[PDB]
Parts: structure tokens; C-alpha cells; sequence
DNA sequence: GCGCAATCAGCTGTGACTACCT
DNA sequence: AGGTAGTCACAGCTGATTGCGCT
């Protein structure tokens, strides 16, 4: 799920209470289309209303349905409203606070984002970028080792509820640790820009158990979004529900603290990457991985085999056996092939596509492999006597929805074990009534 | 005949690597291409035959 | 040695990451090396990795070698010494060489020179710089059989003795055993005993930089040592081969697998050595033109080995051939070389130089590792994707297109074992109407089409169905020629079909599209050859087996030879075009009555 | 993976933007490099990996221009500000030259864009675009340098779009013409803003989807070798392909090349 | 009647399938 | 409870026989 998909189940209400920031109008500008962010730049300065087909002439008839699903993006996100122009006509006018939060944050006005940054002077514990970059890095790896169980990983326990929240992991008995499902093997899988805004999309929508607001929570996420690598920010100026939220952040390590009761916090590089390579591939299904984390090195084994380990390098090869035990594991051939075309070395993005084609269609189809057989359970009917018979029963279980196969020649057909009963009933009523 | 060679067809060209294909193009895509960079690797890759 | 992920691990054995990664190469302890094709110092260490080690697959972006001891043994051939190969080893290494590849090539290297191979007066002589190997090979049961009678002292000067000479290639295989490896050098430069020929060839047949590095690599040290070169077919091959005859200027001898290679052979050097056609001479029987008295000569396997009777012209001209010293035996299609009667040959010759050339070394039964010894070592391997860079080598796009089994077909194929499925997959109606639609495409596009297809009793039915010629084999010598001959220069025919005639190095002509259909089952020379008959997207082959049989694990068995010479083999599931127009066995009718004449066999 | 690249060469002359200042119209040249810079801050609001490069041409050289708002825009717009007015300032008349460097300012922009065409990763393609804003007289004298840097964008595949304020110029007109770029007149130039976010604001790509207005009259009048004055009708060398506006027995650039 | 070319017998290479002892 | 000499298919070669052509 993205940005635009949580936006437009939102309620009119807090779409209006989010525009209310400048920073929250740019994210959302810039998640619109190559064509709506035309239409809204040329209407920023317009304090009239323009005729529906005005703006529809603009386009020209070949792209009318890329005009229709901006359009209607545009409509779902409330952007702008239609308003009833006088003589029967209907205008389309951009919403006054998102016009003039979206001025402001281009041509300026009001106040900074954040409250200050020189009050307290320069920190006296401040660290450099490598270094955040870093910290970030191991919180990531904590987190998701965490995921899969090791003990080397010590979290939080509302960390671990959250999991088991998303689904990822379940507790069969209290007190004994979890244990990873597949939904858990296919988040790891994920990309990691992916892994967090998902994250964040869950705990967006649990977070109405804690009693927080999703509008001061979805500004300051867009507010860091925006913010500048490497430099500080003021903690103050925020709710205590918003520094829960914090604390949370940097348990996850997307904002750096050095304490809690500090008043500077520091945007990583995955803040930054919220709002959104070392793999070599060759031909001869085998993996070049330039990592040395062990995080890789589990994701990589995970649908292949391993051969050598240098300590800077690791060499693996994609065998039919460790993909099928993969999507056994219930890793689809897509995400392995989004996962390896992501962490593609630098090299390899010479080449057109990036990932040979022929890897891809192999790994293709040995995931059509699995699913060769399809087994459906169920009851068939086979005694009919007369044509005319078989097709009322036929006709009635399409109506209960109840029919897997149909075969009208040999008058055949089968029915689902829930409705066989019905159908069971239906016949011996028909009889009857005959 | 012509049933004859309805029912060949149908069982020649989608044996194993259609019931599924098929079904997957089907809930695909649909609309247009990525990019055009895609369409030019996928040209330059595919064989003369299966560009006509 | 760890086993955490079932993974040989090697992360404490070699640490050696100073300053930090420029150097393009990993070494592993027992033994390998990974290199970095992306590099700007890629062509400096891929000549110094081709000079010590062979490769073991180059694909585009990680090329890996092995090092083995042969390997070594023609490093320390060339110039190069220990010294210099291990402080360049360790110089591009980014991680450290492990402490099992020094002490492995410190004892490799140090065992080169010790004993050496000479021929003189139609002798063979081992000598050793140093008398005591001699004592401490004297013990040796084998080695004694060799002298006659027994050999007491052989004082000359260094201490040498003559060994049997029915017998060498026993004292051969024992002498790596007991790691005192054989050296076959040729010191054609002082000889004086040796009657060279005038042999020249034209200052105009050009050669490439890559044949100019064979060369070079042949003679290191102004002296010619056996070894074999591996090149592609379309590739220059015979100009080595001249040129190396030319260098060597003396009596060369050229063995070829067919009766039509010795055509080519003299061909080529008639064109490109400057040689009267009195010294040229071909021994087949089939001209006799006065082999006795002669410079080159060229000949075939299967006739210096016979075990029968031979002709009276023939006996005469072998004995004559065994009474005097050949000059850079030069031997084609190398890699069939480890046969019952090859082996032999090489035996009832005397040679000072034998250089091997073929374009497919891989072979069955693991007796490639046989030829170290019984040629030399493994001297040059081509890099295939770089040579078809350069545009010299047609680059092929390789397909494997597969059809589904007919129902018709698939319950006979499950039905029957013992050896009788073959026909069934072989003759695949879906298969015949692939093969079909990718002719009539490509004869639409005009390009020359070699259909490839073992069992020639469906060969038959496949090729009289679309009235096709086909080459059976056993049809005679005339007609096969005179069908290759027009084959080329025809607008109205350009298609043929090769039933396992086409399998060896043959005077076949370009073409741009090969299909190839029940070969045999895990054949990688034989596919590797098939391919070499296409180079020389230019071209492209397809290779159509049939789904959930046998041949699709020869296809994927098969194939590994070429991913490891760096080609891919792009799947193919469905033709465009295929419901089109009309092909054969469009309807189910004629699909059944398939059946009844492919199982029409019987052969009980 | 798509990323633009939006270069604007304004036309700075100090004697054009006085005279306007003299007539105390609507229009000055701080309300020009405040739309300029509105225009910039739209371009890179529009996609994250858009880049950004302003050139200012003068009578002397080119001049690489590059609180609630954007933090990257603030910083943006001073840098601008503070070059605009370093530039100004510092800007002494010395000579008669009059005429803009267009000429040199399009180089400078096409340097610029291909030193960033190669520091982009190999995975990624940068359209690459100047845009340029006409208003003092189009010089006669840089014909030749001019036609060399069409036919270089041209090779290269970079858009020019000129937006021509008080008199047309058949140079961009031209160059307009050849590389398939948007050649406009501002009827108001008050709303030069507008007319640029309406226009110029859209990519290739997005330009094919709207519907623009219609290219204006391009002029393909050629310059004299010995005059560098446009000509309709002249006399052209069959060998060196010179232009002369007068018969001559000899061919002046024949007989310089020896 | 002699001479040239077609034909077969015998042996071998290549790759794969199959029936009895550590 | 797990592996190699015969055997089969399909080609090659050379060593003879063996019917066909005749200004
Ligand atoms: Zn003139
Ligand atoms: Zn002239």
C-alpha cells in the first residue's frame, strides 16, 4: 500500500487538518502525477473557479485517460472541489488552505518548520554523518534480526506487540519467544524504503489504540521527510504524545538522540527516504554479493545456495532447488526478482534491462512449477438422466455461487463441499415437487 | 475438419504454459509500458520472429 | 572448512585487505581465482591469469579460474619464474594468498627441469641435470622394463638413458606420479642433424592479436614445446596451424579425424605456406601421391593404427614413414584423442613437437586429464566473448524453445522404457511444427538454415515431409560434397540437414541458423560443435526439445559448457505467429496416425 | 528514474532593464529574477531528482547565479540573490559593447549540461532543457558562434525554449525551430510568471500530452561574411559555402585558405 | 576383355541402457 | 544396502570384391 491508497480512505475532515501544514502539501504534491502537478502549478494563482471543460481541452484526446485518472486522483485526494458555478456550469477551484500552505512553503511566509536551532548553540556531543549512518544501519539490522528471532537482538516488548500486531510473527504460547510466518520471510524481502512506510502505514492505522493523532503524527513524518541530513532540530514545541512517537522513530533508528531528555534530535538517512547495490547477477545463475552483514547473507540464502564466503564477498548460486524451497517458504518468484533488480550492483545498471532476461524467466518458471497441479475439493454430480435436468441444478448452483466446474456435453458439474448440502436440498425439493 | 482443428489448436497452443500465463495476463498490467527504455531492451532481446 | 550454511567459508584464512580493494582477485585456499572483469587493469590481469592458470568459466562481469598443477608446470615453461608469479600473485590479491597456495605452488614449480625428454637417431633418452633423481627413480618397477638390455650405465658427458619406445607413454603417466613431471622441448633453432625443409609462408595472410599470443606463448624461449591450443571453429584455426609448421621448418605431419579434413589441411596450406605441390602429400589411399620422399604430409586417425592387415602400398609407406624424426606432429580435434587406438598413435610416430588443436575440449569419461600427458598441457583458451566483440566471432543468439507433449504421445512415452521413448520425443508433432514454422521464417528472411537431427530413421520422415535434402550419411562421398557444394551458392535452396555428419571439424559453409533436434544425450562436444558451425545478432541457433522427458535434462546437461563459455540460452514457450498460416499436423487425425508408424519399429 | 534538467539564461543587460526603469513600468528586472526564481523552486517541487541551473549573461561575461519555506529553496534563492547582486554591483562599464552574450551563456549551459550528463549513473537518462529569456536586441555579430551552438545542442538532443519579452530575435527563433523547442512572445510582461509556468514548465514528454501554442514566423534571413548583416537575397561560394552580399571576381575565404 | 567406380566386411569412436558381487 | 563390461543406435575409416562402360 502507498501513500495515495491511505490518503483516499481518509476522512474528509482530516485531509482538510493535514493541509494544514506546508510541509504536509508539498509530500502530497509530490506523490500526484506528471500532469496534476501542471494543473495545480498553473492554478496556484487563480482565485476563480475554471469550467470542467475548460480544463479538459487542455489535453489533448489521445490522453484523455491519463487527464480522467489524475482527475480523479485529484477529486480523491481533495486537492480540489467542484463548485457550482453560476448559469448550470461546474467549477473546479483548488481548496484555499492547501493553495495557501502550498505558497507558502514555495514562495515563503510565517514562520520555520522546526522553532529554532542556535538557541542551545552548537552540540556538545554532536556526531557526523557516517556515524548516523551507521547507527541507522544497526537499528535496522537489531530490528529485523529481531524479526527472525536470533538472541543477539533485544527490542522492546511494545515492538515486538506491534510485530505481532502487523502479523509478521504470532505467539502460540505466552512467554516463549515467537515465531517468523511467511508474511514475516516476505517483509524481509522487502525493500528496506518499502519496509519502513509500510511499517509506518501500520502503525498509523494502530495508532488510534494508543490515542494519538494521526494528523500531528502524518505532519511531523512529512516534516522530517523534508528535513536536511546532518542537521539538528529542536524536540520542544511538540505534544507528549508526539514524543512517544519520537522515541519511538529512534528505536527504529530513522532519528538520532543521544538521550531522552535531550532537546536536539537528528534526521537520518532513512527519514529522508521515508517519503519514497551490491549484487552482481551473471548469466550462470550465480550472485556476486559485496556485503558483509549477516542480514545479506540470510536474505541472499534464503532462495539460493551459498559457495564461498570471503570476508568482503560473497558468492552464492541460484540453483532450482533453493528457489523452490523459497517459494515453499512463501516468497513469490516477483518479490526475488524486485529484491534482486533493487540491490543491483552499480555495473550491472549498464546493462538494458538491468537483470538478464533469461534469469528472470527461469526463476519465472520454476515458480510455475509448484503450482503445476491445481486441487480444488469438492462433490461431483454425474446421475442425470435428462438434458433438461442437469440444467436447472446447473443454473441454480451458479445462482448459490457454489459451482467450480461445468461440463454441459457429458452433464457434468461440481459443486463446493459447503454448498453440496444446498444443492442436496434443491434436488430433493425439485423431486418432490415433480 | 474445422472442429477438428479448433480442438488441435486449443490443445497445442496452450498446454502447460498458457493456463497459467494466460490467467497472469489477465490480472497484469493492462494499461501502458513503464518507460520506453523497457520497450527498446525488450525489442533489442526478442528474437525476429516474435517481433512481427 | 565451516559449515554454518553448508558454504566453504575462508573469511580467517585470508584477512590480507590492506588498502582496499584495487585489486581486481580473490584466491581461494585450496584452490581458485575470482576476477573482476570490470576493472582498468583487466586486461593486464587477465594475460597474467591465462599465462598460469586455465579458466573454468567467463562469464560477463566475474570471470573464475582453477589452478592446477599442469597450469603451473606451463607457467614456469614460459620465462616467467616462481619468484616473479608469487610476488604478482600477492600483489593483486585485495585479500592475501592462504598459506596452501604458496607451499602448493612452491612444490609444483620446483619440479620442472629435473627430468627432460630428448629424441635423437630414432631414439628416446631421459636426461637429468641432476645424476640423483636417476637412482631415486632406479627402484621404480616400471621403469626398469624400459632399457634393453637393462641399460648398465649409459656414460655420456648429466646423466641420461635410453627407454623403450613402445613404452613411452607408461614412463609418462608414471612420471607425474612421481611428481617428476616430462618436458617436450624442441630446440629447432641448432639442430644440424635434422634435414629442414624450405618451408615459407606468404607475407600476406595476416593473423589476429590472439593467435599472435598463442604463438607467442608457443615459443617462449626461442624453442617450440608441445601443448594444445584451443580456438573456435569460425575462428582462425588452421592459420595457427600453418604458421606454427612454417616456424618449426621441418617435416611436419598433420592428422586429421576425416577423409575431407586432409583436403582442407592441404588446401590450407597450399594457400597459405607457398609449398610446391611435390613435397605435399596426402597418405589415405585413396591417390598414393608418392608419400615417400616428401616434406609435409597429412593423413588421418583409423589408418595409422590398424590392428589388421594392411595394403602392401600402405605397409611400405608406414614403414618408411617410423625410420625418421617428425617435425611439430600436428594433431586435429584433439579432444578425441583418448581413445583404445588414438592413444597408441602417438605411439607408433616419432615426434619432437606435438601440437593439438580442437575447438571443443570438454569430453566424456574424464579422460581429458589423460591428454596432460600424452600431449602436454593445456597451452591457450580462447576468451569466446571478448573474441565476438571484436566482430571477428558472429555473436549467436542462443534460444531453447521447447514444446509441450502431444497427447497422442505422452501416454506411449509413459508407457514404454526400455529404450523405445526415443522416436516418441523424438518425432513430436508440436516439435515438428516448431521446426516447420522457424524454416519457413527464416527461408521468408533468407538465411542458410543447418537442421541438426541424430536418429536419422525419424531424420527420414522429417525431411521427405517438407521434401528438404538431408545428408544421411551412409549415401556416398559425391553426393554429400556436391549437396554442401550448392548448398551455399543457391537462392532456391537454403536449407540442408546433417544427421551426426556435421559433428566434427567439416568444410561446412556460413550460415546464419542452426536447429538442432535429438542430439545425442549429455554430448557437450557435440553441441559445442554444432555452434562452432554457425560463428565465424548476426546469427542465431535454436535448440527445440520436448517438455517432461528426457530431453529436457540433456538439453539443460548439455548446455553448461557454453554458460561457462559465457553464452546465455534465452527460453522461448511460445512462437508468434504460429496459428498464422498452416503447418503439417493440424489436425488430430494424421497426430494419431503418427502413432502407428513410430511405433512401426519394432526391432526385437 | 527520470531526471530533468532545467537550465535559464537570462538576459541581463544593464541598458535594456535602465530603460525599463526609466519608463516606471509595472515590469522591472527584480520582478523578472523574482519569476525566474519562482520558476526554478516549481521545477524542482516538481520531481526530487530535477536539477537546476541559472546563468546570467551581461555586456561582460556569464555569471553562474547557481522562513517557512523550503529549506533547500531558501538557501537556493539567496545564493542567487546574493550572485544577481555581485554581478550588478560590481558591473562597470568599460567600452562600447552593448550587445549580449547570448551566445556564450548557451556554451556555458551546454559545458554545465554535459559535465552533469556524466556524473549521472548509468541506470538513469537526464533530459536535459534551456530555457532562455530575451530582452535586449539580438546581436548580428555572434551569428556564426550562435548557428555552431544550435547545431551542438541539436547533436546532443537538448530543447531550447526562449521566451522573448520586448522584440523578437530570429537567432532563437531559429534555434526555437532546429531543436523542437517553444518559441513565445509575452503579449503582458507582468504576467511573465504565469506565461511560464503555463508553457515552459512542462516536460517533453508532458508538453506532447497538453496542447501549446502554434510556432511563431521563423525567420531564416543569413548573415554576410563581410557586412554580418541579415540578408534575404546574396552571393554564395560553390566551395567553401561563404555568404557575400555582393558580387566579387574573387572569393575572399578561397583565398585565405591555402 | 580391361579399367574405374559402387558396394560390403570388419574394426572403431561416442554416448547411453542394463544384469551380478563387497 | 550401491557400481562397470556387454549391448545398441549411428557415424567414421580402410581392406578387399563386383557388376558397369566400349571412338
Ligand atoms: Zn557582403
Ligand atoms: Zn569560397
Amino acid at each position: 500500500r502507498n501513500l495515495q491508497e491511505f490518503l483516499g480512505g481518509l476522512s474528509p475532515g482530516v485531509l482538510d487538518r493535514l493541509y494544514g501544514h506546508p510541509a504536509t502539501c508539498l509530500a502530497v504534491f509530490r506523490e500526484l502525477p506528471s500532469l496534476a502537478k501542471n494543473w495545480v502549478m498553473r492554478m496556484l494563482f487563480l482565485e476563480q473557479p475554471l469550467p470542467q471543460a475548460a480544463v479538459a481541452l487542455w489535453v489533448k484526446k489521445e490522453f484523455s485517460k491519463a487527464q480522467e485518472e489524475s482527475t480523479g486522483l485529484l477529486s480523491g485526494l481533495r486537492i480540489w472541489h467542484t463548485q457550482l458555478l453560476p448559469g448550470g456550469l461546474q467549477g473546479l477551484i483548488l481548496n484555499p488552505i492547501f493553495r495557501q500552505n502550498l505558497r507558502i512553503a514555495l514562495l515563503g511566509g510565517g514562520k520555520a518548520w522546526s522553532d529554532d536551532t542556535s538557541q542551545l548553540g552548537p552540540d556538545k556531543h554532536a556526531r557526523d554523518v557516517p556515524s548516523l549512518d551507521k547507527y541507522a544501519e544497526e537499528r535496522w539490522e537489531v530490528v529485523l534480526h529481531f524479526m527472525v528471532g536470533s538472541p543477539s537482538a533485544a527490542v522492546s516488548q511494545d515492538l515486538a506487540q506491534l510485530l505481532s500486531q502487523a502479523g509478521l510473527m504470532k505467539s502460540t504460547e505466552p512467554g516463549e519467544p515467537p515465531c517468523i510466518t511467511s508474511a514475516g520471510f516476505q517483509f524481509l524481502l522487502l525493500d528496506t524504503p518499502a519496509q519502513l512506510w509500510y511499517f509506518m502505514l501500520q502503525y498509523l492505522q494502530t495508532a488510534q489504540s494508543r490515542g494519538m493523532d494521526l494528523v500531528e503524527i502524518l505532519s511531523f513524518l512529512f516534516q522530517l521527510s523534508f528535513s536536511t541530513l546532518g542537521k539538528d532540530y529542536s524536540v520542544e514545541g511538540m505534544s507528549d504524545s508526539l514524543l512517544n512517537f519520537l522515541q519511538h522513530l529512534r528505536e527504529f533508528g530513522l532519528v538520532f538522540q543521544r538521550k531522552r531528555k535531550s532537546r536536539r534530535y537528528y534526521p537520518t538517512r532513512l527519514a529522508i527516504n521515508l517519503s519514497s547495490g551490491f549484487i552482481v547477477v551473471e548469466t550462470n545463475y550465480r550472485l556476486y554479493a559485496y556485503t558483509e552483514s549477516e542480514l545479506q547473507i540470510a536474505l541472499i540464502a534464503l532462495f539460493s545456495e551459498m559457495l564461498y564466503r570471503f570476508p568482503n564477498m560473497v558468492v552464492a548460486q541460484v540453483t532450482r532447488e533453493s528457489v523452490q524451497q523459497a517459494i515453499a517458504s512463501g516468497i513469490t518468484a516477483q518479490q526475488i526478482i524486485h529484491f534482486l533488480r533493487t540491490r543491483a550492483h552499480p555495473v550491472m545498471l549498464k546493462q538494458t534491462p538491468v537483470l538478464p532476461p533469461t534469469i528472470t524467466d527461469q526463476i519465472r518458471l520454476w515458480e510455475l512449477e509448484r503450482d503445476r497441479l491445481r486441487f480444488t475439493e469438492g462433490v461431483l454430480y454425474n446421475q442425470f438422466l435428462s438434458q433438461v435436468d442437469f440444467e436447472l441444478l446447473l443454473a441454480h448452483a451458479r445462482e448459490l455461487g457454489v459451482l467450480v466446474f461445468e461440463n454441459s456435453a457429458k452433464r457434468l458439474m461440481v459443486v463446493t463441499p459447503a454448498g453440496h448440502s444446498d444443492v442436496k436440498r434443491f434436488w430433493k425439493r425439485q423431486k418432490h415437487s415433480s | 475438419g474445422t472442429s477438428s482443428q479448433a480442438e488441435a489448436a486449443r490443445i497445442l497452443a496452450a498446454s502447460w504454459p498458457q493456463n497459467r500465463e494466460d490467467e497472469e495476463k489477465q490480472k497484469l498490467k493492462g494499461g501502458p509500458k513503464k518507460t520506453k527504455r523497457e520497450k527498446k531492451a525488450a525489442a533489442s532481446h526478442l528474437f525476429p520472429f516474435e517481433k512481427l | 572448512k565451516v559449515d554454518e550454511y553448508g558454504a566453504k567459508d575462508y573469511r580467517l584464512q585470508m584477512p590480507l585487505k590492506d588498502d582496499h580493494t584495487s585489486r581486481p582477485l580473490w584466491v581461494a585456499p585450496d584452490g581458485h581465482i575470482f576476477l573482476e572483469a570490470f576493472s582498468p587493469v583487466y586486461k593486464y590481469a587477465q594475460d597474467f591469469l591465462v599465462a598460469i592458470a586455465e579458466p573454468v568459466c567467463r562469464p560477463t562481469h566475474v570471470h573464475e579460474y582453477k589452478l592446477t598443477a599442469y597450469s603451473l608446470y606451463a607457467a614456469v615453461s614460459v620465462g616467467l619464474q616462481t619468484s616473479d608469479i608469487t610476488e604478482y600473485l600477492r600483489k593483486l590479491s585485495k585479500t592475501g594468498v592462504p598459506d596452501g597456495i604458496m607451499q602448493f605452488i612452491k612444490l609444483c614449480t620446483v619440479s620442472y627441469g629435473k627430468v627432460k625428454l630428448v629424441l635423437k637417431h630414432n631414439r628416446y633418452f631421459v636426461e637429468s641435470c641432476h645424476p640423483d633423481v636417476i637412482q631415486h627413480l632406479l627402484q621404480d618397477p616400471v621403469i626398469r622394463e624400459c632399457r634393453l638390455r637393462n641399460s648398465e650405465g649409459e656414460a655420456t658427458e648429466t646423466v641420461s638413458f635410453e627407454v623403450k619406445q613402445e613404452m613411452i607413454e607408461e614412463l609418462q603417466k608414471r612420471c607425474i606420479h612421481l611428481e617428476y613431471p616430462l618436458l617436450a622441448e624442441y630446440d629447432f633453432r641448432n639442430d644440424s642433424v635434422n634435414p629442414d625443409i624450405n618451408i615459407d609462408l606468404k607475407p600476406t595472410a595476416v593473423l589476429r592479436p590472439y593467435q599472435e599470443k598463442s604463438l607467442r606463448k608457443m615459443f617462449g624461449n626461442g624453442r617450440a614445446r608441445s601443448g594444445v591450443i584451443v580456438l573456435p571453429c569460425g575462428a582462425g584455426k588452421s592459420l595457427v596451424g600453418v604458421t606454427a609448421a612454417c616456424t618449426v621448418r621441418k617435416r611436419c605431419l598433420v592428422l586429421g579425424n576425416s577423409a575431407v579434413s586432409v583436403e582442407q589441411w592441404k588446401a590450407q596450406f597450399k594457400m597459405w605456406s607457398t609449398i610446391d605441390d611435390s613435397q605435399i602429400c596426402r597418405f589415405t589411399s585413396d591417390a598414393k601421391d608418392k608419400p615417400i620422399g616428401c616434406s609435409v604430409a597429412i593423413s588421418t586417425y583409423s589408418m595409422l593404427g590398424h590392428t589388421t592387415k594392411r595394403s602392401w602400398e600402405a605397409e611400405r609407406v608406414m614403414e618408411w614413414l617410423k625410420t625418421q624424426e617428425w617435425g611439430l606432429m600436428i594433431l586435429d580435434e584433439v579432444h578425441t584423442i583418448p581413445a583404445k587406438m588414438f592413444r597408441r598413435v602417438l605411439t607408433i610416430v616419432q615426434a619432437h613437437c606435438k601440437l593439438g588443436l580442437t575447438a571443443t575440449l570438454v569430453r566424456e569419461d574424464d579422460k581429458i586429464v589423460d591428454l596432460n600427458f600424452l600431449i602436454g598441457p593445456k597451452l591457450y583458451e580462447a576468451n569466446w566473448m571478448e573474441l565476438q566483440n571484436n566482430g571477428y566471432i558472429a555473436k549467436v543468439q542462443c534460444a531453447e524453445v521447447w514444446c509441450p507433449m502431444s497427447p497422442e504421445f505422452y501416454r506411449e512415452y509413459v508407457a514404454i522404457k526400455t529404450k523405445k521413448r526415443i522416436l516418441l520425443y523424438t518425432m513430436n508433432p508440436n516439435k515438428f511444427r516448431a521446426c516447420q514454422f522457424l524454416i519457413k521464417f527464416h527461408e521468408r528472411r533468407n538465411d542458410k538454415i543447418i537442421v541438426f537431427a541424430d536418429n536419422v530413421f525419424a531424420l527420414k520422415e522429417y525431411a521427405i515431409r517438407l521434401n528438404k535434402p538431408y545428408i544421411y550419411g551412409p549415401t556416398s562421398q559425391g553426393e554429400r560434397m556436391q549437396i554442401l557444394q550448392n548448398f551455399k551458392h543457391n537462392p532456391k535452396i537454403n536449407t540442408i540437414f546433417i544427421s551426426k555428419v556435421g559433428d566434427t571439424s567439416f568444410d561446412l559453409p556460413e550460415a546464419n541458423v542452426l536447429i538442432q533436434i535429438s542430439s545425442h544425450g549429455g554430448s557437450r562436444r557435440q553441441e559445442a560443435q554444432r555452434l562452432g558451425r554457425v560463428l565465424r545478432y548476426n546469427a542465431f541457433f535454436y535448440s527445440l526439445v520436448s517438455q517432461d522427458t528426457q530431453e529436457m535434462a540433456y538439453s539443460t546437461k548439455r548446455q553448461r559448457f557454453l554458460v561457462d563459455q559465457g553464452y546465455s540460452f534465452k527460453v522461448i514457450t511460445k512462437l508468434a505467429g504460429m496459428e498464422e498460416e498452416d503447418l503439417a499436423f493440424s489436425t488430430k487425425e494424421e497426430q494419431q496416425q503418427l502413432l502407428q508408424k513410430v511405433l512401426a519399429a519394432t526391432d526385437l | 528514474d527520470e531526471l530533468n534538467l532545467l537550465v535559464i539564461v537570462v538576459d541581463a543587460n544593464p541598458i535594456w532593464w535602465g530603460k525599463q526603469a526609466l519608463k516606471e513600468s509595472q515590469f522591472t528586472l527584480s520582478k523578472c529574477i523574482d519569476a525566474v526564481m519562482v520558476l526554478g523552486n516549481s521545477h524542482l517541487f516538481m520531481n526530487r531528482s530535477n536539477k537546476l541551473a541559472v546563468i546570467a549573461s551581461h555586456i561582460q561575461e556569464s555569471r553562474f547565479l547557481y522562513d517557512g519555506k523550503y529549506e533547500l529553496l531558501t538557501s537556493a534563492n539567496e545564493v542567487i540573490v546574493e550572485e544577481i547582486k555581485d554581478l550588478m554591483t560590481k558591473s562597470d562599464i568599460k567600452g562600447q559593447h552593448t550587445e549580449t552574450l547570448l551566445a556564450g551563456s548557451l556554451a556555458k549551459a551546454l559545458c554545465y549540461i554535459h559535465r552533469m550528463n556524466k556524473e549521472v549513473k548509468d541506470n538513469q537518462e537526464m533530459k536535459s532543457r534551456i530555457l532562455v529569456i530575451k530582452a535586449a536586441e539580438d546581436s548580428a555579430l555572434q551569428y556564426m558562434n550562435f548557428m555552431n551552438v544550435i547545431f551542438a545542442a541539436q547533436k546532443q538532443n537538448i530543447l531550447i525554449d526562449a521566451c522573448v519579452l520586448d522584440s523578437d530575435s530570429g537567432l532563437l527563433q531559429q534555434a526555437c525551430d532546429i531543436t523542437g523547442g517553444l518559441y513565445l512572445k509575452v503579449p503582458q510582461m507582468p504576467s511573465l510568471l504565469q506565461y511560464l509556468l503555463w508553457v515552459f514548465l512542462p516536460d517533453q514528454d508532458q508538453r506532447s500530452q497538453l496542447i501549446l501554442p502554434p510556432p511563431v514566423h521563423v525567420d531564416y534571413r543569413a548573415a554576410c561574411f563581410c557586412h554580418r548583416n541579415l540578408i534575404e537575397i546574396g552571393y554564395v561560394c560553390s566551395v567553401c559555402l561563404s555568404i557575400f552580399c555582393n558580387f566579387s571576381p574573387i572569393c575572399t575565404t578561397c583565398e585565405t585558405a591555402f
